[PDB]
Formats: C-alpha cells, structure tokens, sequence
C-alpha cells in the first residue's frame, strides 16, 4: 500500500484520446449535498452530465 | 499682503480666502471620504464614483454642464488618496461666479439614474488596464495588502469579480453617509471674503451630521509573491513606523535624505547617498535602490526599494540592508546631517512656488488640524531635531516585524526569511 | 509637512472632464533609466505619448 | 503551434469545482521548491511553450531505469521480448534534484461563490515508514468519509 490514491486526497488528472477528461478523486465520498442549498454553479460555457464514456449496449 | 483669511462656521466647516491680483481664478472643495471607509460587501464604491462627476444632476442636465463650461475656457479634475477626495475648478477672473454654480451642485445633491451609471461600467476595464502599464502601480497595491488586515488594505480600484455589479443603490447610500458638513474643507485662492460665504449657505443646510468613521487599522505580516512575464524585479521590504503631526515623525524624514530618495544633476552618478554607493561596490550590472515613506494619520510605514536584473538580485537586497545596519549601532557625522537640512528645506519651499500646489498644502492642513502654519513656523520644526533622533529611530527599524512584495520572474528572490 | 504627497512615495491617480488620465506621484526619477536598457513597452490599447496636454499659445 | 489553444480549453474546464483551486494554494503556500508547482499551466505561459524544451525533457527524464511495465492477461516471454527492443534508448536516470523543504505559507483569495471552503493542516510523515500507519488509522479515527446512503 504504497501510493497516492490508496490513501484519499490529493488530485491526479486524466485525459483520454476516445472519451472525456476527468479531474482525479472527487472527495472521499459526496456528504456536502446530503444538507440542501449546494446549487452546483453554472452558466460558464458548461461541462455535461453523467458521464456517458462507456456502456453496456 | 493679507496672506490668509481663516473662519469656522457653527456646525463646523473650514474656508480659506486668500486676495491676490492675477486675471485667473481657482476654487477647491476637500472631504474624508476615500478607500478606507469601504467594508467587505462594497469594494469598489469609490472608484466609481470618480468617474460620474460629469452625469445628470437635479438643478442642470449632462448637456448644460458638459457644453456651458467648455464655451468658457474652464475645466474639472477629481483626485483621490488612499483617504481624501478633492474637486477643483478654475477660468479666468470674470467667468467663476457661474462656475460655483456647477461645482457646489455635483457633490451636494446628485441623482443615479439606471440608464446612465449601467453605461460607465466599461470604462471601469479601459482606465484600469491603462494605470497597469506601469510596473509599479502593481508592486504597491501587493504591499499595503501584505501589511494590513482591514481598513487600509483595499486598494484604490475595483476588482475585477466586480466590475458588471456596482448597483445605483450602492452609491447613494456611501455619499449620505460620508459628505457631512463637519468634514469639509472650502479654499478660494484668488477671491474674496465676502462672497465665499455666501455660497456656502446654501451648503450645509442639509445633510451636516457626522458619519461612521470606524477600523482602526490592525497590523498583520503577510507576504505575497507574483510571478509573471517582466524582464526585471520590482521589490520591497517596510516595517512600522511613527504618524504624522508627532515629534517622532521628523526623525524618519531627516533619516531618508540622508540614505537617498532622488536625483538632482540630471545624467550624472549619485554621489550624495549612502545606499547608492555601497552598492556600486560589488555588483557591476545596471540596478536602482531608493527610500520609501508615508503618514498616515494613525500609522506610518517605512522602507526600501529596488530595481534589478533577474540573475543577481539577492545581492542588491542584502548589499542594502546592509548599510542601514550601521547607522543603527552609532556611524553618523555632523555635516551630512546638515547636508540633509538643506535637501529637505529647499524642496519644502518649491513645491509651495506654482499655484495648484499652494492649494493641496493650505488645504489639507485644515482637515486633520484646523488651522495654517506659515512656512516660517515650519522651518524651526526640521531644523530643531536633535541628531541621535535620526540614530534612534533607525534603531526600531531594525528591529520589528517585516512584510515583503516582489513581483517579476522570482527564481533567485530570497523569502523574508535571512 | 502634512499632505502625504509631500513625504514623497504613495500613489494618488486623477481623471478630468477635458485632459487625459493621470497617475501618481514619484516612486522612481531619472538615472533609473539614465543607466541604458529600459524598453519602455508600447502600444497595449495604447496609453498617449508624453501627454500632450500643456500648451505655450 | 496548434496545440496551445488547447491548454485554455482544458485549464478552464477542470476549474468549474472549487476545490482543484484550493488545492493548487495550499502547495504553494507549503513549499519552496519542488513540489509547489501545480499540475496546469501559468496563463502568462500559454503561447510560448516551444519544440526545443520537449526534446530536452524527454530525453532528460524518460530514462530506461525509472521505468515499470505492467500487462495483466498476457504470458511471460512475450512482453519480455517486446520490451527488450526498448532498451537500446539510455541507460541510466537524468537528474532527479530538489529536496522539497518546508515553509509556512497563507495565501487567501476572494470571489463571488456563496460557500467558503476551508484548509489546515501540518507537516508529517512520509510513506514507507512507521509513523504513516499510525496516522491513517488517526485519520478513520477522526472521520474521513461516508458509508451509509444519505445518513
């Protein structure tokens, strides 16, 4: 258990020749949202949803 | 011949009436207000506010004003410090009864109207990318920042987060709260008495109470650095120092004519100050070291700063410093301290000969002290400075606690630390 | 000697209804360039040459 | 020359979560030297990134004997073959400096999101030692994480 990812923090980015990049961890988990008012600001030459990079069919 | 002609009012206001005998004529108005009275929710109040001085107001239109000046001959300027702001008119002697017409109408009861003020907001982006192309109007905004933690911090214009959100409710209420009759200031250079006066009954009568005032300015020890595209380093170093109108403060303005702080002989290397010698030792590149000061009214800082390549400059920093070391611990002469009285008396007496800098002297004197010295007075206050005060106050230099700000390509720059 | 222009360092800038813009006061003088290579960069949204406001008659 | 129009596109796209900010002052507010740097590029440095300084990187750096291959279904003399045509570029590592030593740094920034976030933190042990497991089972001691579904 040697690495930087084994132990949750600091970021390491991605980047692909087929599907999207993506900005390393996110947190260990989601709890900011689980309260309300985290609106997820927007309107800034936005960047999609869900991810849609691999599927089943 | 009459030299000046000062009256207080009963809610408290100050006008100065000096006769003289020119065909010219020039008129002023001094307020408290500034960048330091801003809290965090209206940075950038103030900068806007500087530039609408030629927008419709209640008594005449942006048509009358913009066209009835410009048929005779006049102008309008507005410039502001860290804290004060002064409006300043001027023609020739026949045409400034109509003048005061206009100048007592913009600050008194000005309007914001939607259309308009939602206009002025790119030229908030025009004139601030201009003043950047300076240097240095850059490395001292990083510097009052590095050093203080509220009031005298915010610079002197908007941030750029902010530029398209500077609402018409925003302005109205900074004006009620900061332009008070017990904080203004009235100078008439070549007029008369009796009539200076009589404008100002029209002035006071509404609007005289006093205002907020408050963030008495604490001290932190921050450092900032910046790096960026510039082919030379820009840097300094300051510590506290002692407020204006003090018997202390004398002592620190005797202190940097001796080490430096400008040129005379134009093309000609500097052979009257300690810091430029001591450094021409050694290093044998092109480079520029000055003095630094300021007073404030409850603080005062007090400094150096430099000018250099990229590739040596820790030697120009640590070469400088020094220097102002051996003065602390007892190396000082009785003619250079004379020499030192003479700088500062002569330039004293210069910058009081034109006449649009015999208005800002007698008018900033009668805000934060109430009242004229003549140039007689002054000149026993330098003069009567015991030497050992210029030793003693090097000494606190020394020793107290230092903010840094250095902004070029920063690979060799040491941190405030050595 | 009150009046902080006259000790010499900290900015103040101005802006007027007929002259163009203006800032500060010395933090440098001559003899800064006086030693050669100061190139002085140009036309960035051009700021005026020398300021041409002051005239003889 | 054609991909430098790229590098705004990719800064300004991982930016849109305010903690890739964050997290890019609190190296730099930490270190002096080595690992301050952050993992995007300067914007005063965008256009002037030149085939010289490729070269020179690759060749310093890519060297034979930093180097691990990996294959996860495959059989042993295959990839022993195929990488043994991967030897014949440099034989031993090209720097390596930089000890990365320590300072105290605050570094604040100010803007119009409506929710503050926040950071301290402290120097501490490096991997491969004692110390690091102890303060793992401190960090699930104080609570690192979620497990249950919106609880």
């Amino acid at each position: 258990m040697l690495s930087v990812a084994s132990r949750s923090g600091p970021f390491a980015p991605v980047l692909s020749a087929t599907s999207r990049g993506v900005a390393g961890a996110l947190r260990p988990l989601v709890q900011a949202a689980l309260p309300a008012t985290s609106e997820s600001p927007v309107l800034d030459a936005k960047r999609s949803f869900l991810c849609r990079e691999s599927l089943s069919g | 011949p009459q030299d000046l002609e000062f009256t207080r009012l009963p809610n408290g206001l100050v006008i100065a009436s000096l006769e003289n005998y020119a065909p010219a004529s020039r008129i002023g108005l001094f307020i408290k207000a500034g960048s330091r009275y801003e809290d965090s929710n209206n940075l950038g109040t103030s900068h806007l506010l500087r530039l609408a001085s030629s927008l419709t107001t209640k008594g005449a239109s942006s048509f009358k004003i913009t066209r009835g000046i410009e048929a005779v001959g006049g102008k309008l300027s507005v410039t502001s410090t860290r804290e004060s702001m002064a409006y300043t008119v001027e023609c020739l002697r026949d045409d400034i009864e109509i003048l005061m017409e206009f100048l007592l109408n913009v600050t008194a009861a000005p309007e914001f109207r939607r259309w308009e003020v939602a206009a002025l907001q790119s030229q908030l982006r025009i004139d601030k990318a201009v003043a950047f192309q300076n240097p240095q109007a850059q490395v001292l905004e990083n510097l009052h920042a590095a050093a203080y933690r509220n009031a005298l911090a915010n610079s002197l214009y908007c941030p750029d987060y902010r530029i398209g959100k500077v609402t018409p409710d925003q302005l109205h209420y900074y004006v009620q709260n900061h332009f008070t009759s017990a904080r203004m200031a009235l100078i008439g250079l070549g007029v008369s008495h009796p009539v200076l006066k009589q404008v100002a009954e029209r002035f006071l009568n509404m609007r005289g109470g006093l205002g907020l005032s408050g963030a008495k300015a604490k001290y932190r020890g921050g450092e900032i650095r910046d790096q960026n595209g510039d082919s030379l380093v820009h840097a300094a170093l300051v510590a506290e120092s002692a407020a204006t109108g003090s018997a202390e403060a004398n002592a620190f303005s005797v202190l940097q004519h001796v080490l430096g702080a400008g040129p005379h002989v134009k093309r000609g290397s500097n052979a009257t100050s300690s810091l430029y010698q001591a450094v021409a030792k050694g290093v044998h590149q092109p480079f520029d070291v000055s003095a630094f000061n300021a007073s404030y009214s409850d603080s005062g800082l007090f400094g150096i700063y430099t000018i250099s390549q990229a590739a040596s400059a820790g030697d120009v920093i640590k070469s400088a410093y020094d220097q102002v070391k051996a003065i602390a611990q007892g190396n000082l002469s009785n003619t250079d301290v004379q020499a030192a009285k003479n700088k500062l008396k002569a330039g004293y007496l210069m910058s009081v000969e034109s006449s649009e800098g015999f208005l800002d002297e007698v008018g900033s004197q009668a805000l934060v002290a109430g009242s004229y010295m003549q140039p007689s007075t002054v000149l026993q206050q330098i003069d009567s400075v015991a030497d050992a005060d210029v030793i003693n106050a090097a000494k606190k230099f020394v020793s107290g606690r230092k903010s840094m700000a250095a902004s070029g390509n920063l690979g060799h720059t040491p941190f405030v630390d050595e």
